[PDB]
Protein backbone atom coordinates (compact mmCIF):
# COMPACT_ATOMS: atom_id res chain seq x y z
CA UNK A 1 0.00 0.00 0.00
CA UNK A 2 0.96 3.44 -1.15
CA UNK A 3 -1.05 6.96 -0.75
CA UNK A 4 -0.72 9.51 -3.86
CA UNK A 5 0.38 12.51 -2.12
CA UNK A 6 0.63 14.47 -5.15
CA UNK A 7 -0.35 17.98 -6.60
CA UNK A 8 2.24 18.21 -9.28
CA UNK A 9 4.91 18.11 -7.82
CA UNK A 10 5.02 22.13 -6.65
CA UNK A 11 3.73 23.25 -10.19
CA UNK A 12 6.80 24.59 -11.43
CA UNK A 13 9.86 21.69 -2.75
CA UNK A 14 7.26 24.29 -0.55
CA UNK A 15 8.61 23.83 2.37
CA UNK A 16 9.31 20.22 1.88
CA UNK A 17 7.62 16.85 1.00
CA UNK A 18 6.62 13.46 2.04
CA UNK A 19 5.42 10.02 0.99
CA UNK A 20 4.33 7.31 3.10
CA UNK A 21 4.38 3.52 2.56
CA UNK A 22 2.50 1.05 4.47
CA UNK A 23 1.80 -2.72 4.86
CA UNK A 24 -0.95 -4.74 6.38
CA UNK A 25 -1.47 -7.88 4.63
CA UNK A 26 1.98 -9.42 5.71
CA UNK A 27 3.08 -12.60 7.28
CA UNK A 28 6.58 -13.09 7.43
CA UNK A 29 9.11 -10.06 8.87
CA UNK A 30 9.54 -7.61 5.95
CA UNK A 31 13.27 -7.49 5.96
CA UNK A 32 14.36 -4.92 3.58
CA UNK A 33 11.49 -2.17 2.78
CA UNK A 34 12.41 0.85 0.86
CA UNK A 35 11.19 2.57 -2.77
CA UNK A 36 12.25 2.89 -6.47
CA UNK A 37 11.77 5.28 -9.05
CA UNK A 38 11.12 5.08 -13.10
CA UNK A 39 12.10 7.99 -14.90
CA UNK A 40 9.71 6.86 -17.23
CA UNK A 41 12.58 5.33 -18.31
CA UNK A 42 14.18 1.86 -19.36
CA UNK A 43 14.66 0.95 -16.00
CA UNK A 44 13.35 1.10 -12.40
CA UNK A 45 16.20 2.32 -9.68
CA UNK A 46 16.37 2.47 -6.41
CA UNK A 47 16.51 5.09 -3.99
CA UNK A 48 16.53 4.15 -0.42
CA UNK A 49 16.57 0.98 1.74
CA UNK A 50 15.83 0.48 5.30
CA UNK A 51 16.93 -3.16 7.17
CA UNK A 52 14.86 -3.07 10.17
CA UNK A 53 16.52 -0.34 11.96
CA UNK A 54 19.69 0.21 10.32
CA UNK A 55 21.98 0.23 7.42
CA UNK A 56 19.68 2.92 5.52
CA UNK A 57 21.52 2.91 2.10
CA UNK A 58 20.46 5.93 -0.27
CA UNK A 59 20.83 5.41 -4.07
CA UNK A 60 24.69 6.19 -5.43
CA UNK A 61 23.72 9.22 -7.34
CA UNK A 62 20.97 10.73 -5.12
CA UNK A 63 23.06 10.20 -1.43
CA UNK A 64 23.33 13.00 1.25
CA UNK A 65 19.97 14.52 0.11
CA UNK A 66 16.79 12.28 1.62
CA UNK A 67 15.60 10.98 4.63
CA UNK A 68 13.97 7.24 5.12
CA UNK A 69 12.83 5.73 8.66
CA UNK A 70 10.54 3.00 9.22
CA UNK A 71 8.01 2.08 11.96
CA UNK A 72 7.55 -1.29 13.73
CA UNK A 73 4.04 -1.69 15.14
CA UNK A 74 2.49 -0.42 11.95
CA UNK A 75 4.79 -1.65 8.69
CA UNK A 76 5.55 1.98 7.53
CA UNK A 77 8.54 3.26 5.83
CA UNK A 78 8.72 6.92 5.14
CA UNK A 79 10.48 8.82 2.24
CA UNK A 80 10.94 12.70 2.88
CA UNK A 81 12.23 14.70 -0.22
CA UNK A 82 13.77 17.59 0.85
CA UNK A 83 15.45 19.99 -1.76
CA UNK A 84 13.83 18.54 -4.79
CA UNK A 85 14.62 19.53 -8.27
CA UNK A 86 12.41 18.04 -11.51
CA UNK A 87 14.93 15.21 -12.12
CA UNK A 88 12.84 13.66 -8.93
CA UNK A 89 9.95 13.41 -11.46
CA UNK A 90 8.44 9.27 -11.39
CA UNK A 91 5.75 6.68 -10.42
CA UNK A 92 7.17 5.99 -7.27
CA UNK A 93 7.12 2.12 -5.85
CA UNK A 94 7.21 0.98 -2.39
CA UNK A 95 8.60 -2.26 -1.90
CA UNK A 96 9.31 -4.78 0.79
CA UNK A 97 11.25 -7.90 1.16
CA UNK A 98 11.71 -11.24 3.10
CA UNK A 99 14.75 -12.51 2.19
CA UNK A 100 15.30 -16.72 3.40
CA UNK A 101 12.03 -16.84 1.49
CA UNK A 102 12.73 -14.52 -1.64
CA UNK A 103 9.63 -12.70 -1.70
CA UNK A 104 9.30 -9.18 -3.04
CA UNK A 105 6.07 -7.33 -2.65
CA UNK A 106 5.43 -4.09 -4.71
CA UNK A 107 2.72 -1.11 -3.99
CA UNK A 108 1.35 0.68 -6.68
CA UNK A 109 -0.07 4.47 -7.28
CA UNK A 110 2.43 7.02 -6.50
CA UNK A 111 3.51 9.81 -8.88
CA UNK A 112 5.58 13.36 -8.43
CA UNK A 113 6.04 15.04 -11.23
CA UNK A 114 8.26 18.54 -11.07
CA UNK B 1 49.51 -59.12 26.39
CA UNK B 2 51.35 -56.42 23.53
CA UNK B 3 51.58 -53.74 26.73
CA UNK B 4 52.48 -53.95 30.21
CA UNK B 5 52.21 -50.29 31.09
CA UNK B 6 51.38 -46.98 29.44
CA UNK B 7 55.12 -46.90 28.13
CA UNK B 8 44.83 -45.48 34.13
CA UNK B 9 48.20 -47.48 32.87
CA UNK B 10 46.70 -48.54 29.52
CA UNK B 11 44.59 -51.88 30.39
CA UNK B 12 42.00 -52.21 27.71
CA UNK B 13 40.96 -55.97 27.93
CA UNK B 14 39.18 -56.10 31.66
CA UNK B 15 43.36 -56.34 33.30
CA UNK B 16 45.78 -53.83 34.05
CA UNK B 17 47.73 -53.60 30.77
CA UNK B 18 47.08 -55.00 27.45
CA UNK B 19 46.11 -54.48 23.76
CA UNK B 20 44.25 -55.84 20.95
CA UNK B 21 46.76 -56.69 17.85
CA UNK B 22 47.07 -54.23 15.04
CA UNK B 23 46.48 -56.37 11.94
CA UNK B 24 43.52 -58.73 11.48
CA UNK B 25 42.34 -56.92 14.77
CA UNK B 26 38.48 -58.02 14.18
CA UNK B 27 38.35 -58.42 10.04
CA UNK B 28 39.56 -60.61 7.28
CA UNK B 29 42.93 -58.81 5.67
CA UNK B 30 41.60 -59.06 2.19
CA UNK B 31 38.64 -56.41 2.67
CA UNK B 32 41.37 -53.86 4.22
CA UNK B 33 43.55 -53.37 0.92
CA UNK B 34 40.48 -52.64 -1.00
CA UNK B 35 39.26 -50.46 2.11
CA UNK B 36 42.41 -48.75 1.41
CA UNK B 37 41.48 -48.34 -1.96
CA UNK B 38 37.54 -47.13 -1.26
CA UNK B 39 37.77 -45.15 1.93
CA UNK B 40 39.82 -42.31 0.11
CA UNK B 41 38.39 -42.55 -2.70
CA UNK B 42 34.62 -41.52 -1.41
CA UNK B 43 36.31 -39.45 1.39
CA UNK B 44 38.52 -37.18 -0.90
CA UNK B 45 35.65 -37.17 -4.01
CA UNK B 46 33.50 -35.79 -0.46
CA UNK B 47 35.79 -33.12 1.13
CA UNK B 48 36.44 -32.08 -2.56
CA UNK B 49 32.43 -31.29 -2.90
CA UNK B 50 32.28 -30.07 0.31
CA UNK B 51 35.28 -27.94 0.08
CA UNK B 52 33.76 -25.83 -3.59
CA UNK B 53 30.72 -24.58 -1.18
CA UNK B 54 33.04 -23.25 1.27
CA UNK B 55 34.79 -21.81 -1.72
CA UNK B 56 31.34 -19.76 -3.16
CA UNK B 57 30.57 -19.01 0.45
CA UNK B 58 34.09 -16.98 0.88
CA UNK B 59 32.68 -15.00 -2.07
CA UNK B 60 20.44 -12.36 -0.87
CA UNK B 61 20.45 -9.25 1.29
CA UNK B 62 21.74 -11.04 4.11
CA UNK B 63 23.03 -14.31 5.54
CA UNK B 64 21.72 -14.19 8.96
CA UNK B 65 19.32 -17.01 8.59
CA UNK B 66 21.17 -19.81 6.39
CA UNK B 67 24.54 -18.71 8.43
CA UNK B 68 25.29 -22.16 9.99
CA UNK B 69 25.26 -24.01 6.56
CA UNK B 70 29.12 -22.58 6.16
CA UNK B 71 29.80 -23.95 9.79
CA UNK B 72 28.49 -27.15 9.04
CA UNK B 73 30.13 -27.26 5.65
CA UNK B 74 33.54 -26.10 7.27
CA UNK B 75 33.07 -28.57 10.01
CA UNK B 76 32.29 -31.96 7.65
CA UNK B 77 35.41 -30.44 5.59
CA UNK B 78 37.68 -31.10 8.38
CA UNK B 79 36.07 -34.51 9.21
CA UNK B 80 36.68 -35.41 5.59
CA UNK B 81 40.23 -33.96 5.93
CA UNK B 82 41.24 -35.93 8.73
CA UNK B 83 39.82 -39.08 7.33
CA UNK B 84 41.80 -37.80 4.26
CA UNK B 85 44.50 -39.84 6.63
CA UNK B 86 43.36 -42.78 5.70
CA UNK B 87 45.98 -43.25 3.25
CA UNK B 88 47.44 -39.99 3.11
CA UNK B 89 51.08 -40.29 4.72
CA UNK B 90 51.35 -44.04 3.58
CA UNK B 91 52.76 -44.86 6.83
CA UNK B 92 50.09 -45.78 9.66
CA UNK B 93 52.09 -43.81 13.25
CA UNK B 94 48.94 -43.66 14.32
CA UNK B 95 49.02 -47.87 14.65
CA UNK B 96 52.55 -46.79 16.53
CA UNK B 97 55.32 -49.43 15.80
CA UNK B 98 56.55 -51.79 18.23
CA UNK B 99 55.77 -46.85 22.21
CA UNK B 100 52.20 -47.09 22.73
CA UNK B 101 51.94 -49.43 19.91
CA UNK B 102 47.99 -49.99 19.44
CA UNK B 103 47.21 -46.36 20.42
CA UNK B 104 48.15 -43.91 23.07
CA UNK B 105 46.18 -42.43 25.82
CA UNK B 106 47.81 -39.56 26.98
CA UNK B 107 50.62 -39.72 24.39
CA UNK B 108 51.08 -37.41 21.02
CA UNK B 109 51.08 -40.28 18.30
CA UNK B 110 46.94 -40.19 18.90
CA UNK B 111 46.06 -37.24 20.87
CA UNK B 112 46.90 -34.88 17.48
CA UNK B 113 43.84 -36.44 16.04
CA UNK B 114 40.98 -37.57 17.87
CA UNK B 115 40.45 -33.87 19.54
CA UNK B 116 39.81 -32.84 15.92
CA UNK B 117 37.53 -35.86 14.46
CA UNK B 118 35.37 -36.16 17.41
CA UNK B 119 35.33 -31.99 18.08
CA UNK B 120 33.92 -31.52 14.68
CA UNK B 121 31.94 -34.30 14.15
CA UNK B 122 29.83 -32.73 17.40
CA UNK B 123 30.17 -29.34 16.06
CA UNK B 124 28.31 -30.14 12.82
CA UNK B 125 25.67 -31.92 14.49
CA UNK B 126 25.06 -29.00 16.68
CA UNK B 127 25.15 -26.19 13.82
CA UNK B 128 22.86 -28.88 12.02
CA UNK B 129 20.61 -28.93 15.02
CA UNK B 130 20.70 -25.05 15.62
CA UNK B 131 19.74 -24.43 11.63
CA UNK B 132 17.08 -26.39 12.79
CA UNK B 133 15.81 -24.01 15.49
CA UNK B 134 17.35 -21.01 13.09
CA UNK B 135 14.56 -21.83 10.56
CA UNK B 136 12.61 -22.71 13.75
CA UNK B 137 12.83 -19.36 14.47
CA UNK B 138 11.65 -17.40 11.03
CA UNK B 139 9.02 -19.59 10.36
CA UNK B 140 5.91 -20.28 13.44
CA UNK B 141 7.70 -16.64 15.40
CA UNK B 142 8.02 -13.34 14.15
CA UNK B 143 11.61 -13.08 13.58
CA UNK B 144 14.01 -11.51 11.21
CA UNK B 145 17.07 -11.81 9.85
CA UNK B 146 18.99 -9.06 11.89
CA UNK B 147 16.59 -10.81 15.21
CA UNK B 148 17.99 -13.64 14.90
CA UNK B 149 20.88 -12.82 14.20
CA UNK B 150 21.12 -11.15 17.63
CA UNK B 151 21.33 -14.42 19.02
CA UNK B 152 24.36 -15.48 17.23
CA UNK B 153 26.71 -15.57 20.12
CA UNK B 154 24.68 -17.58 21.84
CA UNK B 155 24.19 -19.98 19.44
CA UNK B 156 28.36 -20.02 18.43
CA UNK B 157 28.85 -20.59 22.34
CA UNK B 158 26.62 -23.87 22.39
CA UNK B 159 28.10 -24.95 18.69
CA UNK B 160 31.56 -24.71 19.73
CA UNK B 161 30.68 -25.43 23.60
CA UNK B 162 29.70 -28.69 23.42
CA UNK B 163 32.08 -30.54 21.68
CA UNK B 164 34.38 -28.52 23.75
CA UNK B 165 33.26 -29.79 27.02
CA UNK B 166 33.22 -33.06 25.28
CA UNK B 167 36.49 -33.52 24.53
CA UNK B 168 37.52 -31.55 27.67
CA UNK B 169 36.06 -34.71 29.18
CA UNK B 170 38.24 -37.09 27.94
CA UNK B 171 41.43 -36.91 29.83
CA UNK B 172 43.66 -39.71 31.50
CA UNK B 173 40.37 -40.94 33.28
CA UNK B 174 38.30 -41.07 30.53
CA UNK B 175 38.46 -43.01 27.39
CA UNK B 176 40.88 -41.93 24.07
CA UNK B 177 41.14 -44.81 21.96
CA UNK B 178 42.53 -46.14 18.67
CA UNK B 179 41.69 -46.75 15.29
CA UNK B 180 42.36 -50.19 12.51
CA UNK B 181 44.68 -49.79 9.97
CA UNK B 182 42.19 -48.33 8.22
CA UNK B 183 41.33 -45.67 10.65
CA UNK B 184 42.48 -41.93 12.55
CA UNK B 185 42.63 -41.42 16.45
CA UNK B 186 38.89 -41.78 17.58
CA UNK B 187 37.19 -42.58 21.01
CA UNK B 188 35.16 -45.79 21.17
CA UNK B 189 36.69 -48.21 18.21
CA UNK B 190 37.48 -50.69 21.10
CA UNK B 191 35.21 -49.51 24.14
CA UNK B 192 31.86 -50.29 23.97
CA UNK B 193 31.21 -47.92 26.98
CA UNK B 194 32.62 -44.94 25.31
CA UNK B 195 30.23 -45.10 22.18
CA UNK B 196 27.26 -46.33 24.83
CA UNK B 197 27.69 -43.33 27.00
CA UNK B 198 29.45 -40.61 24.65
CA UNK B 199 29.08 -41.19 21.30
CA UNK B 200 26.03 -42.76 20.32
CA UNK B 201 23.20 -40.94 22.74
CA UNK B 202 24.49 -37.19 21.82
CA UNK B 203 23.64 -38.07 18.26
CA UNK B 204 20.74 -40.17 19.11
CA UNK B 205 19.68 -36.60 21.17
CA UNK B 206 20.76 -34.28 18.62
CA UNK B 207 18.57 -35.91 15.75
CA UNK B 208 15.51 -36.51 17.96
CA UNK B 209 15.78 -32.76 18.72
CA UNK B 210 16.07 -32.09 15.11
CA UNK B 211 13.23 -34.17 13.91
CA UNK B 212 11.23 -32.47 16.34
CA UNK B 213 11.48 -28.73 15.78
CA UNK B 214 12.51 -29.39 12.19
CA UNK B 215 8.76 -30.81 11.74
CA UNK B 216 7.12 -28.23 13.82
CA UNK B 217 8.60 -26.12 11.54
CA UNK B 218 7.87 -27.21 8.27
CA UNK B 219 4.24 -28.35 9.17
CA UNK B 220 4.06 -24.89 10.85
CA UNK B 221 4.49 -23.12 7.29
CA UNK B 222 2.23 -25.85 6.06
CA UNK B 223 -0.33 -23.77 7.65
CA UNK B 224 0.47 -20.90 5.20
CA UNK B 225 0.88 -22.53 1.99
CA UNK B 226 -3.15 -22.83 2.05
CA UNK B 227 -5.42 -20.97 4.38
CA UNK B 228 -4.12 -17.69 3.10
CA UNK B 229 -5.74 -16.96 -0.81
CA UNK B 230 -4.28 -13.77 -1.69
CA UNK B 231 -0.66 -13.71 -3.77
CA UNK B 232 -0.67 -17.11 -5.31
CA UNK B 233 2.36 -16.52 -7.20
CA UNK B 234 4.53 -17.64 -4.43
CA UNK B 235 3.00 -20.77 -3.62
CA UNK B 236 5.33 -22.84 -6.23
CA UNK B 237 7.89 -20.22 -5.63
CA UNK B 238 8.05 -20.70 -2.08
CA UNK B 239 7.96 -24.21 -2.65
CA UNK B 240 11.47 -24.12 -4.09
CA UNK B 241 12.53 -23.49 -0.27
CA UNK B 242 10.23 -26.21 1.41
CA UNK B 243 11.24 -28.48 -1.41
CA UNK B 244 14.75 -27.70 -0.66
CA UNK B 245 14.65 -28.01 3.32
CA UNK B 246 13.11 -31.53 2.51
CA UNK B 247 16.14 -32.30 0.43
CA UNK B 248 18.70 -31.38 2.78
CA UNK B 249 16.75 -32.54 5.72
CA UNK B 250 16.54 -36.13 3.91
CA UNK B 251 20.02 -36.61 3.09
CA UNK B 252 20.94 -35.17 6.40
CA UNK B 253 19.33 -37.30 8.59
CA UNK B 254 19.41 -40.58 6.53
CA UNK B 255 23.62 -41.34 7.17
CA UNK B 256 22.79 -40.48 10.72
CA UNK B 257 20.00 -42.52 11.47
CA UNK B 258 22.07 -45.30 9.64
CA UNK B 259 25.06 -44.95 11.84
CA UNK B 260 23.03 -44.95 14.93
CA UNK B 261 21.89 -48.22 13.80
CA UNK B 262 25.64 -49.15 13.30
CA UNK B 263 26.28 -48.17 16.86
CA UNK B 264 23.57 -50.31 18.29
CA UNK B 265 24.77 -53.22 16.33
CA UNK B 266 28.02 -52.65 17.77
CA UNK B 267 25.93 -52.11 21.14
CA UNK B 268 24.63 -55.72 20.90
CA UNK B 269 27.51 -57.56 18.80
CA UNK B 270 31.00 -56.68 20.17
CA UNK B 271 29.97 -58.50 23.43
CA UNK B 272 30.46 -61.53 21.52
CA UNK B 273 33.61 -60.63 19.51
CA UNK B 274 35.30 -60.91 23.56
CA UNK B 275 33.29 -63.73 24.73
CA UNK B 276 34.38 -65.76 21.55
CA UNK B 277 37.58 -64.31 21.97
CA UNK B 278 38.59 -66.55 24.47
CA UNK B 279 38.44 -69.54 21.92
CA UNK B 280 39.57 -67.60 18.71
CA UNK B 281 42.69 -65.88 20.56
CA UNK B 282 44.83 -68.07 23.38
CA UNK B 283 46.04 -69.39 19.55
CA UNK B 284 45.88 -67.32 16.68
CA UNK B 285 42.32 -67.99 15.49
CA UNK B 286 28.34 -67.02 19.36
CA UNK B 287 29.39 -69.66 16.92
CA UNK B 288 31.06 -67.22 14.78
CA UNK B 289 31.80 -63.35 15.61
CA UNK B 290 31.31 -61.71 12.67
CA UNK B 291 29.75 -62.24 9.40
CA UNK B 292 29.04 -60.50 5.80
CA UNK B 293 28.65 -57.45 7.70
CA UNK B 294 32.93 -57.73 8.12
CA UNK B 295 32.45 -54.59 5.27
CA UNK B 296 28.79 -54.40 4.45
CA UNK B 297 27.98 -52.73 7.27
CA UNK B 298 30.97 -51.37 9.22
CA UNK B 299 31.89 -50.05 5.57
CA UNK B 300 28.53 -48.24 5.13
CA UNK B 301 29.58 -47.33 8.88
CA UNK B 302 32.21 -44.79 7.41
CA UNK B 303 30.30 -43.84 4.41
CA UNK B 304 27.54 -42.58 5.78
CA UNK B 305 30.26 -41.00 8.27
CA UNK B 306 31.22 -39.05 5.61
CA UNK B 307 28.64 -38.57 3.17
CA UNK B 308 26.38 -36.34 6.39
CA UNK B 309 28.10 -33.53 5.18
CA UNK B 310 27.18 -34.08 1.22
CA UNK B 311 23.64 -32.12 1.46
CA UNK B 312 25.44 -28.95 1.35
CA UNK B 313 25.93 -29.53 -2.46
CA UNK B 314 22.12 -29.90 -3.49
CA UNK B 315 21.37 -27.03 -1.01
CA UNK B 316 23.93 -24.51 -2.83
CA UNK B 317 22.95 -25.51 -5.96
CA UNK B 318 19.35 -24.87 -5.33
CA UNK B 319 20.17 -21.15 -5.15
CA UNK B 320 21.31 -19.97 -8.67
Amino acid sequence: QVQLVESGGGLVSGDSLRLSCTASGRIFNLDVMGWYRQAPGKRRELVADITSGGKINYADSVKGRFTISRDNTKDTVYLQMNSLKPEDTAVYYCNAEVEWLDMDYWGKGTQVTV
Amino acid sequence: CPRELKILGYSFLHVRDCSPPCPNMYFRREELSFARYFIGLISIICLSATLFTFLTFLITRFRYPERPIIFYAVCYMMVSLIFFIGFLLEDRVACNASSTVTQGSHNKACTMLFMILYFFTMAGSVWWVILTITWFLAAVPKWGSEAIEKKALLFHASAWGIPGTLTIILLAMNKIEGDNISGVCFVGLYDVDALRYFVLAPLCLYVVVGVSLLLAGIISLNRVRIEIPLEKENQDKLVKFMIRIGVFSILYLVPLLVVIGCYFYEQAYRGIWETTWIQERCREYQVTQMSRPDLILFLMKYLMALIVGIPSVFWVGSKK
